[PDB]
RNA sequence: UUCAUCUAGACAGCCGGACGGUGGCCAUGGAAGUCGGAAUCCGCUAAGGAGUGUGUAACAACUCACCGGCCGAAUGAACUA
């Protein structure tokens, strides 16, 4: 309500918070809401994840410093599209399956590039009909073994500049990316250190 | 005639089966075309390495004049046609009715042929005793 | 080319200009002889859906003879058959009076008196007495 | 309904000098020096601490407020364009006959020139204004740009250039040929 | 690269060949070993093949419409059944299905999908969701 | 009009030189052959004069209108006849288009004519008689031409490789395969590459654009612009006759007859 | 043709715009009243329509 | 005039996500949220309609509600004259 329901989860985030003296901040974004899914409840024995709104979280562990003021070395890290995963699990397992998801962000939406992006030689193998999406371009096309095969490997976007959809939608529709994404890591907690990306 | 009339009369109209080649890339034409004219599919059916889809359907050939240059306009030249006779349609459309477009049919039928406006209702041919 | 349905002589071109050319052919070489065109007539049926909810008094000129009568649709299983062949009007009945009543619905005892068909005496068109 | 003083605060950077009196306002940076004329606002202006200045309206109605921070934007273009510049980017879209276009001059012109647009006959002549410097972009094809300080004077003359290749009597949403421009940004690009 | 193609439904044995033409696979066996696969069974199911450049290996991916209208018996609307117990072998079947956390909370959906059918004796279902609360294997 | 309606016929006898009858792949007597010609046409309408000449024929000669691509109809008459099992070869046309009309350049024109062949094989491939299959038709397989009728001119690749065999000394076999796709020359590093290579920042031409475009681009602008006194020097390094009066005229139709 | 890049280009310019129900004009895609005085400034508006 | 949102971060703009049972049921020549009726449940959730549009022949593909990141102070809706 008014503040009956965002009073809810202030109750379920203290609740978290005391269990668990080990605890993990992750950068949730160009995330999929698929891809959170995938091993919500992967160690049900500690391994936990939680997220909301910044603006409220400060004022949570703000008024939880009265009681318990050892959390206040955690605000600094509370600034994005960041969320949280409370585990008490061996710390350095959990680092190598939050990174180890990575979608694989396919492909554009005539967004921005990251550097020289090339198209190889060989054969593709895309039906003789998909030409019209090569020739787009200006590749080569020919078709070898009823499929279509490039010749003359050519820079497709260039280097970070703004890619067109005839552009994207042979590398997405088609090709591989090889734009990708996952979860990462901003910080780590166990009681009351405040470990970074180390282990 | 009386008898007749009194069976809910109505007309039967020929009906053409039309099949059409065409590419995938196209054959959203051809459903807009046969829309207007009363078309009804039946089949679709891709052929196997081809785009060429093929499409079986339903012209009334009371439709048909015009259809094939409407037909390929819509399609880009892409679309190929070729009907023969299929069956008789009932239309539930009313024939004594010229609103209805069975009415309109038999009142420009009346016309051309050189006799009465509307037909005569079912009250003739009859006699009540 | 051939003659209509409805007794036109009809050309069947593949396209509007196809047929400009195909008509001006005609007209210049091949009939050589000034010529008219127009839409081809579609051939109808008439048709009852009903079973003539009245039976059909009908008086004669002398108030001396009336006739009744009902009318119902036959089962398009059934016209099919008349017009494919299989109900002949020169069959004899029975032999023919017995597939009528075995496959449509019918009722032999009506398929042995029927008359006539129509038009043209082996048209789709049945009478029972 | 007579907002009793609203104001409006100019952030004024270092190489730049600015000057009012009446309400004539010169301001020069690092690429030369600006001037409005605003003896047609009725605002008054207040140097707090030279690398700040306040616009004011004092007693005013809705129309008069909507002027105070249209001024902001006035002069605050004027610093930008005197430090940093604007550069405007077309691109001329055509579908058959290439667009063909070059600098000519008659008694020292400098006009834009563009032939062949759909094939016309006609050859239209842009002026260049004053302070906008043309140069063709090497290596993208079909590509202009205006740039200089006044963005007022850079904009209105890329305006002309797309407007004299308006389209007639067809139908414009088929052909979008035209000279449209592309990227609105600023010459020493930096930010 | 065994190929990996999910196919459409049906029944008994019963026009893709547009698809499997590069395939080289016969547009007379693919059907012959689905009708195989279709068995219940005689009901409406999602199906997936993956090919062996060349023969088809007709599997039956469990579907949840699928599996409840073998559990029940104008409009060929079968919602004439109950068995809770029968729900609940569903929700099993579904075989890591909805992310659901406990063998309820997937049986809270093979038992929401009652779309059009009964889901207790003489009851429905979306009410018979509630701390009833059996069967947690 | 200016339409062909009904495809009609004629039988052409031509000659041909020695050495190109030793190119025929195929059981091949004398040096006179007779050629079976059928002008067919366009139109949908008259698709059925089509299937009535190919029926009649082994092999069919395709036109593509350079600026106009590969259209509609060209599809459909090649489905005609790879549908009859028919052999073609490709013939790019009215170029003389893409020189006014477009203002093409030499790269502007070779990447035309790629993906216009690209088009052609597509169409080759999706339809060909997997039976006879290997019958997509490439520029350097000498299966692919480039003129403009209405100037009576054409040329192919193998043509080209002919007069180089006499001129820079080196055989032609390795000509074909370098005047097409990306292979380039480096001018005063006398040395071929086999890639783009971009010499290090400024990339050249392939050799189609070098050796066979550059000659025509060179005449079409000294023409057009008037160019009075390169024209007569053009005369030398070509070997061409100017005539008499054929040389008192402007540009203009002085084009299409050196062409 | 036009690569689609430049053909959303041009389209900025002439297609994506709305119109005026009541005078024709043409106005900003995203706009809620007719600038025009000659029609009472209405918001009685509509798409532009987008050609095929 | 009446009703709402907001420093527990609104309005606007920009930006990330917009899922899983599931191509949900009756149909349909085909209709996979998006011709149409009937249903409007669940799961997993920070949230994501058995769908706000664009789209397809049908999918795809974009889009929006919905959630969040950003910013940091007020703002939104429907009426009256
Ligand atoms: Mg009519
Ligand atoms: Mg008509
Ligand atoms: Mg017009
Ligand atoms: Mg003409
Ligand atoms: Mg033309
Ligand atoms: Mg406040
Ligand atoms: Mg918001
Ligand atoms: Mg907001
Ligand atoms: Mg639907
Ligand atoms: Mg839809
Ligand atoms: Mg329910
Ligand atoms: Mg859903
Ligand atoms: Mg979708
Ligand atoms: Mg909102
Ligand atoms: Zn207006």
């Amino acid at each position: 309500g008014i503040r009956e329901k965002k009073a809810e989860y202030f109750a379920k985030l203290r609740e978290y918070l005391e269990e668990y003296k080990s605890l993990f901040v992750v950068g949730v974004d160009n995330v999929s809401s698929q891809q959170m899914h995938e091993v919500r409840k992967e160690l049900r024995g500690r391994a936990v994840v939680l997220m909301g709104k910044n603006t409220m979280v400060r004022r949570a562990i703000r008024g939880f410093l009265s009681d318990l003021p050892d959390f206040e070395k955690l605000l600094p890290f509370v600034k994005g599209n960041v969320g949280f995963v409370f585990t008490n699990e061996p710390l350095t397992e959990i680092k190598n399956v939050i990174v180890s998801n990575r979608v694989a962000a396919p492909a554009r939406a005539g967004a921005v590039a990251p550097e020289d992006i090339w198209v190889r030689a060989v054969n593709t193998g895309m039906e003789p009909g998909k030409t019209s999406f090569f020739q787009a371009l200006g590749v080569p096309t020919k078709i070898a073994r009823g499929t279509i095969e490039i010749v003359s490997d050519v820079k497709v976007v260039d280097a970070g500049n703004k890619v067109g959809q005839s552009e994207a939608s042979l590398l997405n529709l088609l090709n591989i990316s090889p734009f990708t994404f996952g979860l990462t890591v901003v910080q780590v907690y166990d009681n009351g250190q405040v470990f970074p990306s180390s282990i | 005639y009386a008898g007749f009339l009194l069976a809910d009369p109505k007309i039967q109209e020929p009906v053409f089966l039309v099949e059409i080649q065409c590419p995938e890339q196209a054959v959203g034409g051809i459903y807009s075309v046969l829309n207007k004219k009363r078309g009804q599919v039946v089949s679709e059916e891709q052929r196997p390495g081809t785009p060429l889809f093929t499409v079986k359907a339903y012209l009334p050939v009371n439709e048909s004049f015009g259809f094939t240059g409407e037909l390929r306009q819509a399609t880009g030249g892409q679309a190929f046609p070729q009907m023969v006779f299929d069956h008789w349609s009932t239309l539930g459309s009313d024939p004594l009715d010229p609103t209805s477009k069975a009415g309109e049919i038999v009142l420009a039928a009346r016309k051309r042929h050189g006799m009465k406006e509307e037909v005569p209702g079912w009250q003739e041919y009859y006699d009540k005793l | 080319t051939y003659m209509s349905e409805s007794g036109e002589h009809i050309v069947a071109g593949t396209g509007e200009l196809h047929l400009e050319i195909c008509l001006q052919d005609l007209e210049h070489d091949h009939a050589g002889v000034p010529l008219k065109i127009s839409p081809p007539v579609v051939a109808y049926r008439e048709t009852v859906e009903s079973e003539s909810s009245q039976t059909a008094l009908s008086k004669s000129p002398n108030k001396h003879n009336r006739i009744y009568l009902k009318a119902e649709p036959i089962d398009e299983e059934v016209s099919l058959a008349i017009e494919n062949g299989i109900i002949n009007p020169r069959d004899d009945f029975k032999a023919r009076a017995r597939i009528m009543a075995d496959d449509y619905g019918w009722d032999v005892t009506d398929a042995r008196k029927i008359w006539c068909f129509g038009p043209d005496g082996n048209g789709p068109n049945l009478v029972i007495d | 309904m007579k907002y009793i003083q609203t104001e409006q605060q100019i952030e004024v950077p270092e190489g730049v000098t600015v000057s009012i009196k009446s309400r004539i306002v010169k301001v020069v940076g690092p690429r030369g020096t600006l001037t409005k004329n605003l003896k047609h606002i009725d605002v008054t202006f207040t140097k707090v601490n030279n690398q700040l200045i306040k616009v004011a309206v004092h007693n005013g109605g809705r129309k008069h407020v909507a002027a105070l921070r249209t001024v902001k934007s006035l002069v605050d273009n004027m610093i930008t364009g005197v430090t940093k510049g604007y550069k405007y980017k077309m691109r001329y879209v055509y579908a058959h006959f290439p667009i063909n276009v070059n600098i000519v001059e008659k008694d020292g012109a400098k006009f834009i020139e563009v032939r062949n647009f759909l094939g016309d006959k006609k050859i239209r002549n842009v002026p260049v204004r004053d302070g906008v410097t043309i140069e063709f972009s090497t290596n993208v094809k079909d590509e202009i740009v205006l740039s200089g300080n006044s963005v007022e004077d850079v904009s209105q003359n890329a305006a002309d250039l797309q407007q004299i290749c308006r389209v007639r009597n067809k139908d414009i949403r088929k052909f979008l040929d035209g000279i449209y421009v592309s990227h609105k940004g600023f010459i020493t690009e930096d930010l | 690269v065994k190929y990996l193609y999910l196919r459409a439904v049906g029944g008994e044995v019963g026009l893709a060949p547009k698809i499997g033409p590069l395939g080289l696979s016969p547009k007379k066996v693919g059907e012959d070993i689905a009708k195989a696969t279709k068995e219940k069974g005689i009901k409406v199911t999602v199906q997936l093949k993956i090919q062996n450049r060349q023969a088809a290996a007709s599997v039956v991916p469990s579907a949840s419409s699928l599996v409840i209208t073998a559990l029940k018996e104008n409009v060929k609307h079968s919602g004439n059944i109950q068995l809770d117990e029968i729900i609940e072998i569903a929700r099993q079947m579904r075989d890591k299905s909805f992310g659901r956390t406990l063998a309820s909370v997937t049986k809270e959906i093979l038992g929401t999908a009652q779309s059009v059918g009964c889901r207790v004796d003489f009851k429905n279902p979306h009410d018979i969701i509630e701390g009833i609360n059996a069967g947690e294997i | 009009r200016g339409i062909t309606i009904k495809s009609t016929a004629i039988s052409l006898y031509s000659e041909m030189s020695d050495e190109d009858v030793k190119e025929i792949k195929q059981k091949t007597d004398g040096n006179s052959f007779l050629i079976n010609l059928i002008d067919s046409p366009g139109h949908v309408d008259f698709s059925s004069e089509v299937t009535a000449a190919l029926r009649v024929t082994d092999g069919a000669l395709v036109v593509v209108d350079t600026i106009e691509g590969v259209c509609v109809q060209t599809e459909t008459v090649l489905r005609q006849a790879l549908g009859e099992r028919i052999k073609p070869v490709v013939v790019i046309n009215k170029v003389d288009r893409a020189l006014l009309e477009l203002q093409v350049s030499k790269e502007d024109l070779y990447q035309t004519f790629a993906r216009t062949v690209e088009s052609v094989n597509v169409i080759v491939s999706t339809y060909a008689d997997e039976v006879l299959g290997d019958v997509q038709v490439y520029p350097a397989r000498g299966t692919v031409a480039f003129g403009s009728g209405l100037h009576g001119w054409a040329f192919t690749i193998r043509q080209f490789a002919t007069r180089y065999a006499k001129k820079f000394g080196v055989d032609k076999a390795k000509m074909m395969d370098r005047l097409w796709g990306d292979s380039f020359f480096n001018p005063k590093t006398k040395k071929w590459t086999n890639k783009d290579t971009d010499a290090e920042g400024k990339p050249l031409e392939r050799a189609f654009n070098m050796f066979i475009l550059d000659p025509i681009f060179r005449l079409f602008t000294a023409i057009m612009n008037f160019k009075k006194d390169e024209i007569p020097v053009l005369l030398e390094k070509l070997e061409i006759v100017l005539k008499g009066d054929e040389k008192d005229l402007e540009g203009k139709a002085l084009l299409k007859v050196v062409m | 043709i036009i690569e689609p890049s430049l053909k959303a280009l041009a389209s900025k310019y002439n297609c994506d715009k709305s119109v005026c129900r009541k005078c024709y004009a043409r106005l900003p895609p995203r706009a809620t009243n007719c600038r025009k005085r000659k029609c009472g400034h209405t918001n009685q508006l509509r798409p532009k329509k987008k050609l095929k």
